[PDB]
RNA sequence: UGAGUAGCGAAAGACGGGUGAGAAUCCCGUCCACCGAUUGACUAAGGUUUCCAGAGGAAGGCUCGUCCGCUCUGGGUUAGU
RNA sequence: ACCGAUAGUGAACCAGUACCGUGAGGGAAAGGUGAAAAGCACCCCGGAAGGGGAGUGAAAUAGAACCUGAAACCGUGUGCU
C-alpha cells in the first residue's frame, strides 16, 4: 500500500528552503515569525 | 498408532529415525518423558533384527537407520547399520526383550516439562 | 529473637509471588529450604536466596542454633511499576504494567 | 605551515609503517598538494604520493545531553627516501 | 459483553479459594540424607537406589 | 474490576560436547528439513554509524538468555581513468 | 492588605527544548538530604542488585527514587461471628 509521505532531498529542499523562503515577500515574513518565535531551526 | 505428540504424520517419523539411531551411537541420551515412552518400541524391535542377522534382516533395517559414521577411539571408522549387527547384537545373545531402561530426572527450567534417561541395559 | 533479611524490587509481579510464600509459613529450616529447591515456579530460586542469607544472619550476627530455626513471617509487598505500551490494530495502544515486589523473611529461635 | 595537526597511531598504521606511509590528521579545508608541499619543508624528506579522506561527525552522549563530535580530515602519505622517526 | 456491575472484593476473594499450589510430595533420600522427589534421584550425587 | 482471562504476528527440528551462579532458546560438530525467475548475488532512492574487535545484563527483544540492529571502551570509508 | 510549584509568564530545571506534522504551525512534564559531604572504613549472604551489623551525624523509616507524608488500592497476625 503506497503511502502519502516519500522522502526526497532534493523537494525537500527546492520547497521549504532557506533560498526558497528568501525569493519571496510573504517567505520572508515566515523567517520573520519564526525568529520572533525563537526556533532553532528556521526552515527545512 | 499409539500418540502423535503433536507432530504431522510425516514429520513424527523423521524425528523416531533420529532418536533411535542416537540412541546406538552414544547409547545414553535424555529427552522428554513422552518421547522417549514411544522410542522403546522402535529401539527394541531393531535389536530384535539384529539378533537374527539375515540378508532380509539387514535391508529391513536399512530402512529405519539414518547414515552416520562412527569415530571414537583411534580404530577405523564405522556405520550405524554396521555396529548394530556386529556389537549391540552380541550383548543380547541370551535376553528375551527387556533391551532399555528410562530413569526420570525432574522438570526443567523454562518449559516445566520433565526429562528422563533411555539406556541399552 | 528475630532476624531478617529484605529483597527490594524484584521484577515478579506480587500476586506470582505469594503463591510459594503461603507453602513455607512455618515451616523448618531444613524443610523450608528442601520445598523451595523442588518446585518448578519463577519465584523459588529468589525466595531461596532471601531466606538462605537471613540464616546467615542469624548465625553471625547473633549466637543462635540453626537446627530449631523456624520461620514466622513471609510477606511480599509491591514497588513502583514499569509503564510499557503495546500497538493493537486500528491505529491504537493499549497499557502493559510490569509489576516489582518487596520480598521479606524472618527466622525466629524461639522463646 | 601548520597545516598538519597531529599523527594517527592505530592498529592499522603500525603495519602501514612497513611500508613508509605515515598518518596524520590535517586542516579541513587543505588540498593533498598543499600536503605535499609541507612535509617536505618539516621534516625535509622527498615524498611519493599523498592520499586523503573525510569523516562525519558521530553522535556520542555522555550523561544526559547528546552532542556531535568533530569531522576529521585524514591524510596518509607515501615516502620514498628518510623516515620521519616519529618517537 | 461486557461487565454489568464492578466486582467487589469480598467475590473476588471467594473466587480464587480454589487457587493455589501445593508441596512437591517429596520424601527422604536413606543415601544422600535430604529430600527429593518420590520415582526420581537424588541431585546431589544421582543415586536412584533400587 | 474484567483476570492470572484473550493473545504471544504464515513455517520442522533432534541429539552429543563446552561456557556458565543459573541453558529447550548461547557457541562447535552430525543428521533431518525449506527456497532456488529466488528466502541467492549486485545496485538507484531513502536511513545516517545501525559496520569491526574486546567487555556487560538494569531497561528494549511479546517467553528465557551467558546473545543481539541494546550499554561501555576503542577502530573502520585511500581514485588523473 | 499581588502568586507561592495543578498557582505565578508556555517556560523557578540549559523550554519554544521533548514530541507531533511535507509545510505554515501546535506545544509539555520535572523544585526541597543535612548546619557542615562529615555521602556508611570494616564484617557476613551473591555472579550482581539488595539486606543485617559496625561507624558519621541531634535524628539514617534524614542513605542521594533522600523535609512532613492524607485517600483510593494491595498484603500479615489477632478478639467476636
Amino acid at each position: 500500500v503506497k503511502r502519502t509521505y516519500q522522502p526526497n532531498k532534493r523537494k525537500h529542499s527546492k520547497v521549504h528552503g532557506f533560498r526558497k523562503r528568501m525569493s519571496t515577500k510573504n517567505g520572508r515574513k515566515v523567517l520573520a515569525r519564526r525568529r520572533r518565535k525563537g526556533r532553532k531551526v528556521l526552515s527545512a | 498408532g499409539y500418540r502423535k505428540l503433536g507432530r504431522t504424520s510425516d514429520q513424527r517419523k523423521a524425528m523416531l529415525r533420529d532418536l533411535a539411531t542416537s540412541l546406538i551411537i552414544s547409547e545414553r541420551i535424555e529427552t522428554t518423558e513422552a518421547r522417549a515412552k514411544e522410542v522403546r518400541s522402535v529401539v527394541e524391535k531393531l535389536i530384535t533384527l539384529g539378533k537374527k542377522g539375515d540378508l532380509a534382516s539387514r535391508r529391513n533395517a536399512a530402512k529405519t537407520l539414518r547414515n552416520v559414521e562412527i569415530l571414537n577411539e583411534d580404530e577405523t571408522t564405522q556405520t550405524a547399520l554396521q555396529k548394530l549387527f556386529g556389537e549391540i547384537a552380541e550383548r543380547y545373545t541370551e535376553r528375551q526383550g527387556g533391551y532399555t531402561r528410562i530413569l526420570k530426572q525432574g522438570p526443567r527450567r523454562g518449559d516445566g516439562a520433565e526429562s528422563v534417561i533411555i539406556e541399552l541395559v | 529473637m528475630e532476624a531478617k533479611a529484605v529483597a527490594r524490587t524484584i521484577r515478579i509481579a506480587p500476586r506470582k509471588v505469594r503463591l510459594v510464600l503461603d507453602l513455607i509459613r512455618g515451616k523448618n529450616a531444613a524443610e523450608a529450604i528442601a520445598i523451595l529447591k523442588l518446585t518448578n515456579k519463577a519465584s523459588s530460586p529468589v525466595i531461596e536466596k532471601v531466606l538462605m542469607s537471613a540464616l546467615a544472619n542469624a548465625e553471625h550476627n547473633y549466637d543462635m542454633n540453626t537446627d530449631e530455626l523456624v520461620v514466622k513471617e513471609a510477606y511480599a509487598n509491591e514497588g513502583p511499576t514499569l509503564k510499557r505500551f503495546r500497538p493493537r490494530a486500528q491505529g491504537r495502544a493499549s497499557a502493559i504494567n510490569k509489576r516489582t515486589s518487596h520480598i521479606t523473611i524472618v527466622v525466629s529461635d524461639g522463646k | 605551515r601548520d597545516i598538519l595537526k597531529r599523527p594517527v597511531i592505530t592498529e592499522k598504521s603500525s603495519e602501514a609503517m612497513a611500508e613508509d606511509k605515515y598518518t596524520f590528521d590535517v586542516d579541513t579545508r587543505v588540498n593533498k598538494t598543499q600536503v605535499k608541499m609541507a612535509v617536505e619543508e618539516i621534516f625535509n624528506v622527498k615524498v611519493a604520493s599523498v592520499n586523503i579522506m573525510n569523516y562525519k561527525p558521530k553522535k556520542k552522549r555522555m550523561g544526559r545531553y547528546q552532542g556531535y563530535t568533530n569531522k576529521r580530515r585524514k591524510a596518509i602519505v607515501t615516502l620514498k627516501e628518510g623516515s620521519d622517526d616519529l618517537f | 459483553a461486557v461487565p454489568k456491575r464492578r466486582t467487589s472484593k469480598t467475590r473476588k476473594n471467594k473466587r480464587r479459594t480454589h487457587f493455589k499450589i501445593s508441596v512437591p510430595g517429596m520424601t527422604e533420600c536413606p543415601n544422600c540424607g535430604e529430600y527429593k522427589l518420590s520415582h526420581r534421584v537424588c541431585k546431589n550425587c544421582g543415586s536412584y537406589n533400587g
